[PDB]
């Protein structure tokens, strides 16, 4: 029989078992279980001392055993390595058992039944009936799994089965509550192995009066009494609340390899099985694939709240505790945790990947067509859009142009779609398509027949775009690869964290090493300090900048350092300079840099002034050749790619690849977590600094040289900053650049892994190819060893404010002078979430025009001062005295801690003043922005409006009368400070703000 | 200690000055689900379900929180069992004598142990089926935990798995005390002798430690 | 898990907390660390920081009392207070003094007639000793399992420096006014200086001190010192009577702050002269006073314990008096008496360097660390050979002056301990 994986699970009874799932060539479904053992590592004599014989023995061969504690040295007589050898075994035990001496007790039990039988998780395999054990139609045992898995083939397509369910309930004045308000609408869809494609909605019939229902039936929406009157072919059918939940639960019974939802498990599942609990008493109930376990509808709660750094914590993720092998997937939890965005919302991320260009083709009033074949955008994104719009009526024309489809066509690489649009005067626009935007509550106010044909639209819409995410993200493809790399279960890819992954990988490395790490000192608590994160050199840099790249720059310094627990040699510390300067000619003169390398770390003690670490660079550790293995793989993946015609290899190519790159860009905050399998303090540390080394010696070659007469002048020499090798130290250097080419660059920026050198041309092209040709010279000349780097891009006018703060125009390795618009900013007020809109939009325009005002070169710092300080004295008297009429003028903006329970810091008694004030206050909460005003007078000393009207804590109101003037913040100083920092001048403008108006009143207040 | 006519029919509310910031709070609660859990016998009467509010929250020291009253004879006091039979109560009064030296106990009520709470997490349930109405008191729980923690030092919980997560559902910061079930909290029996552990707590806040034998009655 | 409960919770945790008189180093050190465990070592919450150094065995006694008043009667065990550098023991613990936590290490014999002691009666909380003139001589000790009388007692048949003691169970009221005091001063004569005497109220744990004062403002001549090589003396102060005041160690006689060749006074007394504490405002900085105390004491010697051994006797024989062996003055002699000592040969591998010739030279291991640091070295075969300073700011106080001057007998009791070592272990 020849299968391919699906899924691996495990079920919670008193005799556990591992199941597999599992796709045939035409289709049929197959469930094999096999036992669920403990597995222990035990050495010969441990093993020949076992007074209770072990269920199973395997052998392991022979193995190396060391030693990988940490000693610290006060001189250079340091002891040796740990080290013994003796042949191994494995034991196997069907239950727990407390076995003293016992090593390699931190690796998983399924990882230890995947690697010691040699079955990879997702693999296809041709079994062998020698072993089976028919236990039921579709459920096999296997006693063997080292024979029945013995043989693999190429892998084959196989269908797959999906389920996309959303729900609607009653709306009121409070929130939706299970107690009080009933499920109005449920929309699915459905897709089974057949490929046939099904999308229903079923609509409370109880709602509505008989005339309506029966205009409904009339209409074409089938109405039903019972589930067996139930047709899945009809978009629209009516249902009591009780059919409705009965078809629910039969729905979610049903064996899918994928029930997808947005934030299902918190509300969609939980309702509906709450209701279904509260109406008719029933629990829904799934069944292990041998018919032995059932087990209800669990949603229960995993919480992690925890960075061990400065930044804030995670939420809890909910799960549904389900044993039939089917995945329920919340998009919400793995986009929150897999993408980084301003706004995790459905409406949001909808609008934020599905996008395209179309071209206008009509203005006759508010009817545009809006035409958008493959020659106005690039390849994919017009059958994406398209698709996306086949179940879609709400359209975002530009950026905030709501419009409702009328009419919609599908074509070859296009679509046609018309909106009420104003005319609008250019010929393409970047429509993105997103949640549809009605009123619900307002609706549920006048609940009729075609309300409830908009919600039922509104649900579908909301049921698909789950399944649009889904097929955007390609999800099931990083979820095989992840199965296949990290030694996991398919459902188990995104329920963990890095060090619950970097388990298998190096416990497959290990059997290969034939080693064994062994830690028994128990580990303190003390920082490590180190890298070099170069602060900018000038505060304006109006020329081009190049940037130059490390390919996996801490990798690399690892396998150059030999940063393994097992190599390093010793560490020797020391607290007065006469013996520090003992210590350091005895450590250059005892381990030199042709054999060894000696990092000089940060000390740990107070007390210490010197800290080296010293590691034996020749043999080859097991962090390196994972490095080195990670890294290889990756690159054979990447050469695959380009390398094919098909599509689905190129997804899995593109899957394999990036699960190899998270899974090699984890190894360096592995060793810093002292609840890890690699916790190696000197490691890190040397690590850490032979980083810093590196970046400190390329910004000090390149921080300031210059190009005279087609020749190279590197800024210092090319000393080596702490090896000795047969290099020359010549900086200038022939180059290919053509003769008249005469230019200074320098390096100005670069943190851990970058740098970032101007050049003073501003030319595109021209610095494209003078970046080529120096990106060659220095991996041929200025670095050495494996430390290669790739010109990355040319960032024009990369401007600072502080450290981390920077803004630029990026172009690419093809960019030519008419480059497309692309605008890099990091740090700065453009991407923080914490800056209003208007401020970052005066930001980007001050910042563009100084593109070219700082490029003019005769326009010296006073000049452009001056001009700025007229603008922005124009804007703040305009805006002072004028005002704008309407609102959205700042709208601060806020993570999850501001405007849900109180504010950020809660003041306490100042919520609880609007209560018992306004008795029909409705229980806030919410994520959307935060504001504090002043209800003070006089202009001069920010006359602003009550708190009470309008200007409270952000929400919606339906009318209002009188108005005084809106909120002002520290955003006026805040871009004047930042002005400060673009600009040379400094302390002068410093003043001008307290020149200006100068005025600080009270705040808060009431 | 005033009282309230609510829109349904118990009697025993009684509620304390010390419970008047939230009881009618409370009360809002007792207006949203009290047909759900009335509609079905619960083991409590409903004469019986707020009895645990007389006493007041002033000069008690220590909080001992069950899971749920007792499937049948339920009488609104916890761990009030007028015949000794109930398994936890027992098991409460063996471990009492094993860990202070008392005999022949003929009669044993918390209610009259000086600085000790009788509480239970849902006020009442339905008869033979154990905290039945779960979902109905979930706000009501966690209201009335948060009003206690607030006015105790330590707190005594019952079951481990049933306030495994008892950290999430009390966000005012309290020392909490990990209590175990007496006949089982997962499965299986145990005994947890830590009484002195709450006797030393209250010495480190300066009052005086818990007297396990005013409860004894002869 | 509540068999043991990690010792009831960690009982010792509370006594800890309460053991403000036991004022170890490390232990309070790490208190800060014991409270919070509630998350890491312990169970459910526990959370507090609060940090010390100092001691607090005040909690042991009661109120002063100086004035004319007719005081309580009662069983009293009277016993001579003396004055000096005072340490504590416990079964084992650490000798610690009061506000500094100074560590001095009481004699081998000594510990063990103080453990052994400690073993007969597990009563007595620590042995409240006097250390003046460099002798050990005890001053009380506190408990309830014996009378402090039985304490000397059993501490007398072990073997130590025992205080007097007298019975004063009836008395009737009586008035203690001085002739009391002449009476018990009378009873004990002074031999070793007692700064009080005080009784203990049937093994009270608050015990109560009576003293007055008879300081004489005439002058102060010159502060001398009673150098002889034995490392046992101290810088007694001189006054224009033909007398001598005692003194702890240097370390009190710069705490005194006193101005020499003036009329300052000191608290002296009706029999002995305790040193002054620095109370007042006159205008003493550290640099004169450490210049002047420098130039009294001698231009090579430095502040630090009672010792201030001097400089052109470095050689080879300050290196056997400090290695407690027979008196040598050749390399290969010196290295072979080093070989026949088993004792002193097994320290001095475990030595540095660096360490030995500090403790050769008796230097403060506070200071000439911070000297060295800011100290540019070229040294050749682990021997210094050219030396020089980076930071003159550092200079301010005349002790580092004096010890960068004599740095050059540094350097060769440096090479002199490389050698032996290279000699020794090769």
């Amino acid at each position: 029989m020849d299968v391919r994986c699906i899924n691996w699970f495990e079920s919670h009874g008193e005799n556990r078992f591992l199941y597999l799932k599992s796709r045939c060539r035409n289709g049929e479904t197959v469930f094999i279980r096999f036992p669920h053992y403990f597995y222990y590592v035990v050495t010969d004599e441990i093993y020949q001392s076992l007074s209770p014989p072990p269920f199973n023995a395997r052998p392991m061969g022979k193995m190396r055993t060391i030693d990988i504690d940490e000693t610290i040295s006060y001189n250079l007589d340091i002891k040796d390595r740990k080290c013994s050898v003796a042949d191994m075994w494995l034991i196997e035990e069907p239950k727990k058992r407390s076995i003293q001496n016992a090593t390699m007790d931190e690796f998983f039990n399924i990882s230890w039944f995947y690697i010691s039988n040699g079955i990879s998780p997702d693999g296809c395999y041709s079994l062998d009936e020698q072993y089976l054990t028919k236990i039921n139609n579709g459920c096999y045992h296997c006693d063997d799994p080292r024979n029945c898995f013995a043989k693999e083939i190429p892998r084959f397509d196989i269908p797959r089965s999906y389920l996309f369910l959303d729900i609607e309930c009653h709306f009121d004045k409070k929130f939706p509550s299970v107690f009080i308000n009933p499920i109005s609408h449920t929309s699915y869809c459905y897709i089974d192995l057949s490929g046939k494609r099904l999308l229903f909605t079923l609509i409370n019939e109880e709602m509505l009066t008989e005339q309506e229902i029966q205009e409904a039936v009339d209409r074409g929406c089938l109405r039903i009494q019972s589930l067996m009157e139930m047709d899945y072919e009809r978009e629209l059918v009516l249902c009591s609340e009780i059919v409705l939940l009965r078809i629910a639960k039969q729905l979610l019974e049903l064996t899918f390899d994928y029930v997808v939802t947005f934030n299902g498990h918190n509300f969609d599942l939980r309702y509906i099985t709450n209701r279904l609990e509260l109406l008719t008493g029933e629990k829904i109930i799934f069944r292990s694939p041998d018919k032995k376990e059932a087990v209800h509808l669990c949603i229960y709660e995993r919480n992690q709240s925890s960075h061990k750094g400065v930044c804030g914590m995670a939420n809890t993720t909910f799960h549904v505790n389900n044993n039939n092998g089917t995945i329920f997937f919340d998009l919400y939890s793995f986009i929150q945790k897999s993408e980084k965005l301003d706004s995790y919302k459905l409406d949001s991320i909808s609008k934020n990947a599905f996008s395209c260009m179309g071209k206008v083709l009509n203005r006759g009033v508010r009817e545009m067509t809006f035409i958008g074949d493959d020659t106005t955008d690039a390849k994919g994104k017009a059958d994406t859009f398209a698709k996306v719009l086949t179940t879609g009526n709400y359209v975002t024309v530009d950026e905030d142009i709501i419009c409702k489809v009328i009419r919609k066509d599908i074509l070859e690489n296009g679509f046609k779609v018309v909106l009420s649009c104003p005319t609008l005067p250019n010929d393409i626009y970047k429509l993105s398509f997103g949640k549809d935007d009605i009123d619900l509550a307002q609706m549920y106010k006048d609940y009729n027949l075609n309300i409830a044909l908009d919600m039922a639209r509104y649900c579908i819409h909301d049921a698909c775009l789950c399944q649009y995410l889904w097929e955007y993200y390609g999800v099931e493809t990083k979820t095989d690869a992840g199965a296949a790399t990290y030694v996991l279960p398919q459902s188990m890819v995104f329920e963990y964290r890095a060090s619950t992954i970097i388990k298998g990988p190096l416990l497959k490395l290990l059997l290969e090493t034939k080693t064994i790490l062994v830690r028994s000192e128990t580990k303190q608590k003390f920082p490590y300090e180190g890298g070099k994160v170069f602060a900018p050199k000038q505060k304006m840099f109006s020329n081009n900048v190049l940037i130059f790249d490390y390919n996996s720059l801490y990798p690399n310094v690892c396998i150059f350092g030999n940063l393994s627990p097992e190599t390093l040699v010793g560490v020797v510390v020391s607290t007065n300079r006469l013996e520090e300067e003992i210590n350091n000619q005895l450590l250059l003169q005892k381990y030199p840099p042709p054999r060894y390398i000696t990092v000089h770390c940060e000390p740990r003690l107070p007390n210490l002034i010197s800290e080296i670490a010293i590691f034996d660079r020749s043999i080859e550790g097991t962090i390196p050749r994972l490095l080195r293995t990670f890294l290889a793989e990756r690159a054979r993946y990447k050469k695959m790619l380009k390398q094919a015609t098909s599509s689905t290899e190129k997804a899995i190519y593109d899957s394999m690849q990036y699960t190899y790159k998270i899974v090699a860009n984890s190894v360096y905050g592995l060793m810093g977590f002292r609840n890890s399998a690699l916790y190696s303090y000197a490691s890190a540390k040397s690590c850490t600094s032979i980083g810093r080394r590196m970046i400190l010696y390329l910004e000090s070659v390149l921080n300031g040289a210059e190009l005279s007469n087609g020749m190279l002048r590197f800024a210092n020499t090319l000393s080596n900053p702490f090896y000795m090798d047969d290099r020359d130290i010549n900086p200038i250097v022939k180059t290919s650049l053509p003769i008249d080419y005469r230019f200074r660059f320098r390096s100005v920026y670069g943190d851990t892994d970058s740098v970032f050198t101007e050049i003073d041309s501003q030319d595109v092209d021209k610095s494209i190819e003078i970046a080529k040709e120096l990106e060659r010279l220095i991996n041929s000349r200025v670095l050495f060893n494996n430390f290669k780097i790739e010109f990355e891009a040319v960032y024009k006018n990369l401007i600072m404010q502080s450290k981390k703060k920077y803004t630029t125009m990026k172009y690419s390795a093809s960019s030519n002078s008419k480059s497309v618009p692309e605008r890099i900013n990091k740090g700065t007020s453009e991407t923080r979430r914490d800056v209003s809109k208007f401020h970052k939009n005066m930001i980007k325009t001050y910042k563009t025009r100084l593109s070219e005002m700082l490029s003019e070169g005769r326009m010296n710092s006073n000049q452009v001062c001056i001009d700025i300080l007229r603008s922005l004295e124009t804007d703040l008297r305009s805006e002072f005295d004028s005002r704008s009429s309407p609102l959205e003028l700042f709208m601060l903006s806020r993570m999850h801690h501001s405007n849900y329970k109180s504010a950020d810091n809660p003041n306490m008694y100042l919520v609880t003043e609007y209560n018992k004030n306004n008795p029909e206050t409705i229980e806030l909460g919410e994520r959307y922005y935060f504001a504090y005003i002043c209800p003070a007078n006089v202009p001069w000393t920010k006359k602003l409006v009550n708190i009470k009207t309008y200007e409270t804590i952000i929400d919606r109101s339906f009318k209002l009368g009188s108005n005084q003037r809106i909120f002002y913040e520290v955003y006026f100083k805040r871009l004047t400070s930042e002005i400060v920092n673009l600009l040379d001048n400094k302390v002068l403008c410093i003043s001008f703000f307290q020149r200006m108006f100068g005025s600080r009143p009270t705040f808060y207040e009431a | 200690m005033n009282s309230v006519t609510i829109s349904h029919a118990p009697y025993t509310i009684t509620y304390h000055d010390d419970w008047e910031p939230v009881m009618s709070q409370l009360v809002e609660f007792y207006n949203e689900v009290a047909s759900w859990l009335l509609r079905d016998e619960t083991s409590p009467i409903p004469d019986k379900f707020f009895i645990q509010l007389k006493q007041p929250l002033r000069n008690k020291r220590v909080c001992v929180c069950g899971i749920d009253p007792y499937p049948k004879d339920g009488t609104g006091v916890p761990f009030e069992s007028p015949n000794f039979t109930k398994k936890s109560i027992k098991e409460i009064a063996s471990s009492i004598s094993r860990l202070t030296g008392v005999i022949d106990y003929k009669g044993y009520n918390l209610n009259i142990i000086d600085g000790v709470i009788p509480w239970n997490y849902y006020l009442s349930c339905k008869l033979g089926e154990t905290k039945s109405h779960a979902i109905y008191w979930d706000k009501i729980s966690k209201l009335l935990l948060q009003h206690i923690t607030k006015h105790v030092s330590v707190l005594y919980c019952l079951g481990k798995t049933d306030f495994s997560n008892i950290r999430a559902k009390l966000e005012s910061p309290v020392t909490t005390i990990v209590g175990y079930h007496p006949a089982a909290r997962d499965h299986q029996f145990e005994k947890d002798r830590s009484f002195e552990i709450i006797n030393v707590l209250l010495e480190l806040d300066n009052k005086t430690p818990i007297n396990w034998a005013q409860g004894f009655i002869y | 898990m509540t068999s043991s409960a990690d010792l009831t919770n960690l009982k010792e945790l509370l006594s800890l907390y309460k053991s403000l008189r036991f004022s170890d180093s490390v232990a309070i050190e790490k208190y800060n660390s014991l409270v919070e465990w509630g998350t890491s070592t312990y169970w459910k919450i526990g959370v507090q920081k609060v940090t010390n150094v100092e001691t607090s065995i005040s909690d042991y006694y009661d109120e002063v009392k100086n004035k004319p008043f007719n005081i309580d009667p009662g069983y009293y065990i009277f016993l001579p207070v003396y004055f000096g550098s005072v340490f504590i023991y416990s079964k084992g613990k650490n000798m610690v003094e009061l506000g500094s936590g100074n560590s001095f290490q009481i004699p081998d014999e000594i510990r063990s007639a103080c453990n052994k002691v400690l073993d007969s009666d597990n009563g007595i909380d620590f042995l409240r000793f006097v250390l003046l003139n460099n002798r050990w001589i005890m001053e009380d000790a506190i408990s309830k399992y014996q009378s402090p009388v039985n304490i000397f007692k059993l501490a007398s048949e072990y073997g130590l420096n025992i205080p007097n003691y007298l019975e004063i169970e009836i008395e009737e009221d009586t008035l203690f006014d001085d002739e009391l005091y002449s009476i018990m001063e009378r009873s004990f004569d002074d031999t070793f200086p007692k700064i009080s005497i005080s009784y203990i109220k049937l093994g009270e744990l608050k015990r109560q001190v009576v003293d007055f004062f008879k300081f004489s403002f005439m002058y102060i001549e010159s502060i001398k010192v009673d150098r002889i090589g034995d490392n046992i003396f101290i810088p007694s102060v001189i006054t224009k009577s033909g007398k001598k005041i005692l003194v702890k160690d240097v370390d009190h006689l710069i705490r005194s702050k006193v101005r020499e060749h003036t009329f300052v006074k000191v608290k002296k007394k009706n029999t002995f002269s305790i040193l002054y504490d620095y109370d007042g405002n006159g205008t003493e900085t550290r640099g004169e006073v450490i210049k002047r105390i420098i130039d009294t004491i001698g231009r090579d010697y430095y502040v630090n314990g009672k010792y201030f051994s001097k400089v052109g006797i470095a050689g080879l024989k300050q290196l056997t008096n400090k290695l407690d062996i027979n008196e040598c003055a050749t390399v290969d002699e010196l290295v072979d008496e080093i070989n026949k000592s088993g004792t002193v040969k097994r320290k001095i591998k475990n030595q540095s360097v660096f360490d030995l010739s500090r403790e050769c030279l008796g230097y403060p291991e506070a200071d000439f660390i911070t000297l060295v640091n800011n100290m540019r070295f070229k040294i050749e075969n682990c021997k210094v050979v050219n030396f020089n300073i980076e930071n003159t700011n550092c200079l301010n106080n005349p002790s580092i002056e004096t010890i960068y001057g004599n740095f050059n007998q540094f350097v060769s009791i440096f090479n002199t301990v490389t050698d032996v070592k290279k000699r020794l272990f090769e």
